[PDB]
């Protein structure tokens, strides 16, 4: 029927064997016969809803359900690149005697995940290269590698002979400017992970050098971006055409996820049904199958997304969805006060 | 020459996994196993530690020293 | 004061502010290496 | 390498450059991206006017 | 007086590939400035240039 | 992590699109290494390059 | 420094004008031009970024009657507003909401 395809056509994303079909969003006022499309803060208000899945310690999973994709995309890239965060901008090197070059070992320096809380921190003006309490943290790494007084005589292994052949991050001791020493209880500025590798030494070579963190956005630099990755995916809503018994149903259950499809008996006869969708990967399998392309409608629920934010360190993931939001907001603001300016 | 601190395509911290991947292959996991358990799920991250040579623990013997 | 430089073989002090043929002091490597600066040097953790 | 094909029929122009070439569709056919750096070496000497 | 200013945006630029079989192997570009230091043009012209 | 599509029009011959996130994290770093080098003689006169 | 200047066609008494939305991408742009297709009184909207190097959008609005394209523009910005401001209250419900029944749980 023909209504019954308009209704695909403005609320599934289906999947063929070619091609992806329906990925355009057409609920606009004009696009269709009857449908009312028209902006209405109502019937937003009613259909949004958000579903915590998940959540740990730098890992959050969440559903929003009714928001469009040019929304869901604006804060996946909003976490990206505007929330901002604290890293080394500049490295201040005394006798650097390491393999490592100078100019390596300062990216290096760069890439660590800092756990100041980018709030209490202002952006550093144009120039001013010393900065203040305002606006910078201050961190000192300084390393001596010496040879241990005593070994075996076999003498074989580095972390016997000698002592402070690794550097780690947890020599990075942090350095307070101004009162900051009183405004941050002692632990809370460190790196985040305690154990990443920055050079590596032999006894006689020294490193000492001296960092300054300031706040930065994504859009600049990527070693201010807070998150491993930020992503979302439709919701699959795999749907059984014709009913598949026998043994069609264990090779149904094996074309896709190992948690999709269940096999039950109901009379002593395995009959399979869709279970839980969501942890579907859509590998595509029930296309190299002749006997099964027919009964199967692999689709996606267009205004069901499952965000995935996974943080690195500086701040938890559902502060840095709150973040991201308000910034929207910000943007939003910004152009309505220009508005107001010229008018 | 040493381990990258982040890996390339999504910026997870695979820096660190290092002196515990080369750990976990003398207790003879293999390399599919070494890194799932320690949370590379991507592949992007995978190839971090299955591609890299360490190059430092060699230069480091030419080196200079007392 | 005087300028001090560094044995490629066995990395030790030779204070060479004579102008007599380079020479190792206490080994016959004739081979010799500046010592890093004292001036701080910034880079862009970039 | 003599006077007639090196030197006499054609030779060496200064306000001149080189460099490797990427694409850019956003420009249209008539035009060429120079860089700032070729762009402040090569000047044209503009005669003043009214 | 001649003030020899650098070169600006609507400046006529030729540009040349070297090895030049025909006529279109050298034609005028108006120069746009850009900070990389490629030179660029619209890939449309690529077959003239070879 | 290559993937094989068509983007943005600036890769229409053998060109090829970059992730501004990969190079900031280390992808394609590279260091060039130059020498320098100067000789001091004694001559047959009882002279010297100081 | 101002962040917006607006360009109107040539022919056209106002209802059509381009915004060069300054220091900006397609993260305001696709998601401001969602809210503005959505009233009826528009008949295009679209956004294009001038060049990668120029942090430029030049959104142009035309709308049908006689209705000046400011209208249309401002309504955008405080839909758009409105919605973020109810996403964000929904999202911090939920997860004070997941706190308290993980916590609730196992003790
Ligand atoms: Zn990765
Ligand atoms: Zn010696």
């Amino acid at each position: 029927a023909a209504s019954q395809a308009v209704e695909e056509m403005r609320s599934r994303v289906v999947l063929g064997e070619f091609g992806v079909r329906n990925v355009h969003t057409t609920d606009f006022p004009g696009n269709y016969s009857g449908y009312d499309d028209a902006w209405d803060q109502d019937r937003f208000e009613k259909n949004f809803r958000v579903d915590v899945v998940h959540m740990d310690e730098n890992s959050l999973e969440f559903d929003m359900v009714g928001i469009d994709a040019a929304i869901a995309n604006a804060f996946r890239r909003i976490l990206l690149a505007e929330v901002p965060t604290m890293a080394v901008e500049k490295v201040l090197v005394y006798n650097n005697t390491s393999i490592v070059q100078d100019e390596i070992l300062a990216h290096r320096l760069g890439l660590i995940p800092i756990h100041a809380d980018p709030r209490l921190f202002e952006y550093r003006n144009q120039g001013d290269e010393e900065g203040t309490e305002i606006d910078t943290l201050q961190f000192r790494l300084q390393v001596r590698c010496t040879r241990n007084p005593h070994a075996a005589k076999d003498s074989s292994d580095p972390n016997e002979l000698y002592v402070n052949h690794k550097v780690y991050t947890r020599h990075m001791t942090w350095i307070p400017l101004g009162n900051q020493a009183d405004l941050f209880p002692e632990g809370t500025i460190r790196p985040v992970h305690d154990d990443i590798l920055i050079a590596q030494l032999r006894p006689g070579q020294e490193i000492d050098l001296l960092m300054h963190c300031v706040k930065g956005i994504g859009k600049d630099h990527a070693k201010f971006s807070p998150v491993a990755t930020a992503s979302y995916r439709l919701l699959p809503d795999i749907t059984l055409l014709e009913p598949v018994e026998g043994e069609a149903a264990e090779e149904l259950s094996r074309c896709f996820s190992p948690g999709v499809i269940e096999v039950q008996e109901v009379q002593g006869k395995k009959v399979a049904r869709v279970a839980n969708p969501r942890l579907d990967t859509f590998s595509r399998e029930i296309f190299r199958n002749e006997k099964l392309k027919k009964v199967v409608r692999l689709a996606r629920v267009r205004d069901h997304y499952i965000f995935s934010v996974e943080s690195t360190g500086v701040l938890p993931p559902d502060v840095l969805v709150s973040e991201a939001i308000k910034v929207l907001m910000g943007k939003c603001r910004r152009f309505l006060d220009e508005l107001d300016a010229v008018q | 020459m040493i381990i990258p601190v982040r890996c390339f395509t999504c910026g997870k911290i695979v820096g660190n996994k290092w002196e515990a991947y080369l750990g976990l292959l003398q207790a003879e996991y293999t390399e599919g196993d070494a890194l799932d358990a320690l949370g590379l799920k991507r592949y992007c991250c995978r190839r971090m530690l299955l591609a890299h040579v360490d190059l430092i623990e060699k230069l480091l013997n030419y080196a200079p020293l007392e | 004061q005087p300028m001090i430089y560094i044995c490629g073989e066995c990395h030790t002090e030779n204070e060479i502010k004579s102008r007599d043929p380079i020479r190792c002091r206490e080994c016959g490597y004739r081979i010799m290496y500046k010592k890093r600066t004292k001036r701080l040097v910034v880079f862009d953790a970039r | 390498q003599g006077r007639f094909r090196g030197n006499l029929s054609g030779k060496r122009v200064d306000f001149s450059g080189r460099t490797v070439i990427s694409p850019d569709p956003n420009l249209r056919i008539d035009e060429v991206a120079v860089p700032v750096h070729v762009a402040k070496i090569l000047t044209f000497p503009e005669k003043v006017n009214k | 007086d001649i003030v020899e200013r650098h070169l600006i945006d609507g400046d006529v630029v030729l540009f040349n590939r070297q090895p030049s079989l025909h006529k279109l192997s050298i034609m005028a570009h108006l120069a746009r400035v850009k900070p990389h230091r490629t030179f660029r043009f619209n890939e449309c012209v690529c077959t003239p240039y070879n | 992590t290559v993937a094989v599509m068509s983007y943005s029009g600036y890769d229409i011959e053998d060109a090829l699109v970059l992730n501004k996130a990969s190079l900031d994290r280390g992808f394609g770093r590279c260091l060039v290494y130059k020498n320098a080098k100067c000789t001091l003689k004694r001559y047959t006169n009882q002279t010297f390059d100081k | 420094k101002t962040a917006l200047e607006m360009v109107q066609a040539a022919g056209t008494d106002r209802h059509c004008v381009t915004f060069v939305l300054h220091e900006e991408d397609h993260t305001l742009g696709n998601s401001l031009r969602y809210m503005i297709m959505k009233n009826p009184e528009v008949e295009f909207c679209g956004y294009t970024t001038t060049h990668p190097s120029e942090s430029k959008i030049n959104l142009r609005i035309q709308t049908r009657g006689t209705l000046p394209a400011v209208e249309p523009f401002q309504r955008g910005l405080n839909e758009l507003m409105n919605v973020c401001q109810h996403v964000l209250d929904k999202f911090e419900a939920s997860i004070k909401d997941y706190k308290d029944q993980k916590a609730s749980r196992n003790e």
